[PDB]
């Protein structure tokens, strides 16, 4: 009975304090959405189920859940969008488990409701304040690479897996210096029976510093440090640091303690940290059930990832271009508005966190840059992959023809010709002068 | 080699009909305007040396481009690049960079491999220009 | 083009060190099942969309993912079981990171497949021999606690939060005199501004040594040690050592690095260490997309935890009991064997890891034992909740109900007595001699 | 107090027909029985005394209650209780323990806090009758 | 009575899983074989001798080895082969201590027997995967050296004592910069009052990077880390690796836990570890007693070294070509065949841990070039003693004759000559262009 | 001095029937086969420059020889070397490597020693040609 227990108050008042979730509800047949709501504030919060006296040796109001507003979902009569207020005081200061295990902890099982997704989520100016947001930020990112103006450019090493640590190198050194800013380990490479991991990072550093001493840029590879224990993830972090990387990569499968531990060592120790985003999809892909992908963009943000995933609009994932705006907007700006095609519910003030640089990768090419900069803007890693590696002229070959249209199409966004529409002659006026570039086009013109 | 240090080092050296646009652009973003220029060309030497003061508040491309002539006609054997500083809060740092001047000839860098435990080394890179007095580079 | 890349091969002979995994796939309205399923195999192994020469380099079909059967699932002609074999080396050693990133990568978010659900895996003897398993296991766990032959018993502190430290151990005390054999922090009590931590540890132990002095038995509570990093957990583990605790609780939620870290310390300390799946359901709820929790069940059978939450059939999460029964067979058994109604897709060979205690929550009371008995058998942890903390007689009448109907219940079973249809009655005979039995009863009778 | 180690501690004390059933699953199960005895009843003593060697291929209840009766009247004022070991792999340890003879009053446990570092505390639990000799308890 | 005890079972199925050991046995003159057998079984397994109760609280056919096949041998019929099977269970993982205690221990000193070899093992995929296998192996070793497609070339420092650490130096440089790969330590110089082992160290490292800086090749000594205790070894292994040394050496004698700890030493600090094998002949000589060495092969091979002394065909140890070839297969191999010629007399699968480098030293001269190439192949490391050192014309002459002969040899054979039968021409034609080829051949042709 | 990275280099350079010979060998092992070139001819510089990409599934050596001597003629005044992939599972790496171009002098190498803890010394060796740039050296 929730709705009567108290957890149900459509007259609550939100502080700023609070921290407010909404989530997109589908009630069970005959189930009422007030107590939908109600039921999912009760069961995350002081959910007992007969009436206990020692509740009363506490302030117990506080630490109730409300839940405060519910309308029906534009399109679909049988989904409610219900908004939830906790107390700050519920919290662990700085503590992404305590937050994660505080929200989503029951509810997803709960049976008076068919199915349950968490949209966003207002985090209060004085509990982000408690985190430390971005070990770098794209803003030291880019003073440390003395790279402005421009989306920065990477790709993954292929095959993923399987070349020696001195074959590996090689591809690293030839991507590097063909015109990449980055090369990185897959997800999947971290000590294997075919290669382990400390030969890969020695040779990687060779490459590295070889392709800064041909080009004169400051290079990187993003060393995959992911491993199965904090130890071991720390050995291969302080080998990253002892060569002098610039960067280095974790999956976000190692989980959430890690990563805030991670992203302290990285604050401390000077260095990059990119999140692969590997398994994501799995509760952030169905629109009924789990999490969206920018309540992740948040806590991410806030436990202090420099890169993450964010998103192609065009290629392999040709998701919905408003929304992944709005997973763009929450890893930038400073401050969030409102705006309910964007899925942004909440106005929410970063708190002056730095911002995180968002990478896109899956299936993009040169061919596409007009889109890609039309869409995902300037502060980005555009992740090329067969793009590069399977150019008929070679791997630097590759890397050129990307750099060249990069740059050619942010030139002619800066000099205001209508670059979206416009695009594929600013493309073909750049391959004019480079045969790589041209060889890319025509490879890749109907690419279905 | 070609050094690629700057947003659009990848394309041919701008004209100065394609710089002008470029100020363009910085101007309407509202950002104070810098000239540098360096003869060490280390990819970590971040204070290249200021010609004169940024340039502030600037509404039409001319005076910049008289000074980005003026610094390549006094220092015509030396990288020179324009620099866009944004005061946008929470940006507050250069948005865009780009080279308006390289020398002739750019002969490149020297990688040093210093052995160090086990099979570690400590690179540097030097540029090789800078292996000669300041007054004698390029 | 995957099932001509290779990654389709109905005549590939599986290995006995090969990872294997099953996949509920959706494939998109137009899509062939042959290539939904190579579609996943490829995007998850060696997915690159052009051609690139540095394959060549390497034994390139060692690496590459193989589909290698396909089955329309029983009821449903729009889904199909796909099968697909990895070979040994893809895997770091003793990961579940690595394994996981590796499983479960990319495939999720693929748009040539409408939804996709791994359902079960079989892990190959080789590989389950390099990981720990157990931290203590069921069959040391009872040696440690000197209780054998029936389930154990316990219930989260109510209200979850609040109490202070003082008035928190009071619960305690009461709950383990009254008759559980273990209580327990609630998954979302850390260190907060109303309680921080260490005077909760201080004040609990303090109370499970009184009720040790007043029962003649081993007892303990879940002290939990969730905590935003690595070092901050460590301490948290280092004070309950300390202190003497024979337990203490992770949630699911610190990630999988983390937990396979705390595994390797509870086994080096002596430790039970129960794991607290909260968050789960946002992925192994819904029947067509995400993780099937039983697959979870082997990844933390394999990284040690020694409790976890697997199901009640009865309350409020009235699951399949068959399905359910599925789940405490990965926990408990030396061999699974295939059984498609268990949803058991695999024989499986555990390799001699120990046994992890399954436990049962959630609406759970007394009148339910015979089911509660028969269901999930003796090898689990009943836990309680308003069933104990809302006796009208006070919280040790309440746990005093509990275990005499338990025992009560395991007594007829050895007596072979027909308990399931004779239930109620065995409770009723019980309740004769105990007032506090018979007040729950009566008090829980009609509960829907 | 009444000490509540053992499986069914929480119900009154077994009558012979109830330990005799009990001895039925204990043989279907494939047991080995041993019969124990203590009088220091801590929870961590682990070791029990044994009465005679585990009874092992037990076929009938019948030589089971004769020791367990044998042993009541020898140790009567003793706690003395079953235990049924499994030799399956995997288990290879006792799967059932219970209390077939308790003394006539139980004085329980003295509870012993020795302060130490801050406010931490090392905690020993001593029972009553053990501040006397064996040959003095109950 | 062990036949009838149950460890004799001409019916037992071996599993995959298995540990199988092949002995020799010779029993004493009036036992049965089968009597034998099983003897060697049980005293190495559950060996009591008179009736234990305590076996029935355990699974006690489980921790019973079983002798399932007992063939009198080819050519003696005093002796037989008999084959144990051990359950995987029984053994630690990951230890040799554990394996070789279990395998080895009782049963040499029992009297049914009057002498007994084991001669061979079965390691099983599972337990073969919980071991390191070699720090380095062969394969990262060459990219490490960058030294492909030969053998490489080494020799002991002559005399192998007495020296100062300037005048050790000396010798150290001229056979590096001839054309030596690596120069060694003699097995018997650690650390004593002639020299102690810190000024060693520096002047061969100074000798070493003097010799790179002649030649254009990476080069090393193998530093002998060889001390009484743990910690000194550490402290020498530490030194070698501040100094950048590519290479240590450990003596066998050192023992089997010291090696294991000195292999992972290695494995976590880029180092490549030479196996002196120092005392193996005094158990792997004799026919009819002790170990022979291709299971000390393979023991060492699971521990982690990276080179091992395993025999010259030709020279002071002319021993069986065809066995010492079943040495280098289970050294290199990542299968092995069942061959009874070989000594092989199990199929194993090595679970792809990484190869050993074998060695070949022992009165050996370039003079056998083209019997060395053709008996030990081309991943091997030829050591040369006094037909290094005590070259007429000097140290770096002595070194350039072997490096010549051993080029103008891999040359003839990837040209297809017939270079076993036409090898002393093929030597003499190299000597034509090269003087201290031809003094060296001069002077070692009546070498008796 | 004469550099000896590569199989064969204390032999006498090889013939173009040498060459031809080792490519048979080569071809006979299913190798991938690639040219190489550099002119910073330390031991550690463990990635020469690509002379376009390994030829794979060649069955005769003239493919091969004719860029070997495309490369000698553009890039006479390098080392250049003829490398040999093995796929082999297990193996997955060079099997073989040997100079086919050499400058026609080699001044040899600088070392370095810089002094450090107690009488350790940190050594770099450094090529004499590469203290010039890339476009003059040899």
């Amino acid at each position: 009975p929730y709705a009567k227990m108290g957890y149900w108050n459509p007259d609550y008042q939100v502080k700023d304090t609070d921290v407010l979730a909404l989530f997109r509800v589908t009630p069970q047949p005959g189930v009422d959405p007030i107590e939908a709501a109600a039921a999912v504030a009760g069961e995350s919060s002081t959910a007992t189920w007969t009436v206990v006296w020692t509740d009363l040796l506490t302030a117990a109001d506080l630490y109730r859940a409300k839940a405060y507003k519910v309308d029906q979902v534009p399109n679909n009569p049988e989904q409610y969008f219900a908004y939830i207020a906790y107390e700050l005081d519920l919290f662990e200061e700085g503590s992404i488990a305590n937050l994660t295990a505080s929200i989503i902890g029951n509810v997803f099982g709960f049976k008076a409701v068919k199915a349950l997704r968490l949209e966003d989520m207002r985090l209060p100016f004085a509990y982000i304040k408690t985190f430390q947001g971005p070990a770098t930020g794209v803003i030291l990112e880019r003073e440390r690479l003395d790279k402005f103006g421009r989306p920065l450019l990477g790709c993954t090493t292929k095959p993923k897996l399987g070349l020696s640590g001195k074959n590996y190198g090689r591809v690293v050194y030839e991507a590097l210096k063909g015109g990449l800013d980055f090369v990185k380990d897959d997800e999947n490479i971290n000590s294997q029976p075919f290669m382990r991991w400390r030969e890969r990072y020695l040779f990687v550093m060779e490459a590295v510093n070889k392709a800064a001493a041909a080009t004169g840029e400051v290079k990187g590879h993003y060393l995959n440090v992911t491993a199965a224990t904090m130890e071991e993830m720390y050995a291969r972090a302080q080998l990253a640091k002892e060569l002098g990387s610039v960067i280095i990569m974790i999956d976000l499968v190692i989980g959430y303690t890690a990563i805030q531990t991670m992203a302290k060592w990285a604050r401390d120790n000077d260095m990059i940290l990119h999140l692969h985003r590997a398994g994501n999809s799995t509760y952030s892909r169905q629109k009924n059930h789990g999490m969206n992908f920018r309540v992740i963009c948040k806590w991410m943000r806030m436990a202090g990832v420099d890169h993450i995933h964010a998103g192609t609009v065009v290629g392999k994932l040709e998701g919905d271009p408003i929304i992944t705006r709005g997973f763009y907007k929450t890893l930038l700006l400073p401050k969030l508005e409102r705006n309910l095609q964007e899925g942004l519910f909440f106005d929410m003030d970063w708190a002056s966190l730095r911002k995180v640089m968002p990478v896109a990768s899956g299936g993009i090419h040169a061919g596409q840059m007009h889109q890609l900069i039309h869409y995902l803007g300037e502060d980005v890693v555009l992740q090329f992959g067969g793009g590069t590696i399977g150019h008929p002229d070679g791997i630097q070959s590759g890397a050129t023809a990307n750099r060249v249209a990069l740059e050619a199409m942010i030139l002619a966004r800066n000099e205001n010709r209508d670059f979206l529409t416009e695009g594929p002659e600013i493309l073909r006026e750049a391959a004019k002068n480079c045969g790589a570039l041209r060889t890319a086009l025509d490879l890749w013109k109907d690419i279905t | 080699m070609r050094i690629t240090q700057g947003t659009f080092s990848f394309l041919p050296d701008l004209t100065d009909e394609q710089i002008k646009k470029q100020i363009d652009y910085m101007i309407s973003k509202k950002l104070a305007i810098g000239i540098e220029y360096t003869n060490d060309i280390h990819p970590r030497n971040s204070f290249w040396e200021m010609w004169g003061l940024p340039l502030f508040e600037v509404t039409d491309p001319a005076p910049v481009l008289f000074e980005i002539n003026a610094c390549r006609k006094a220092k015509s054997n030396f990288y020179i690049k324009v620099v866009g500083f944004s005061s946008e809060r929470g940006i507050e740092s250069t948005i865009i960079s780009f080279i308006v001047n390289r020398p002739k000839h750019e002969p490149g860098f020297n990688l040093i491999r210093q052995e160090d435990k086990s099979r570690s080394i400590k690179y540097s890179i030097q540029a090789y220009e800078t292996y000669k007095p300041e007054d004698q580079r390029y």
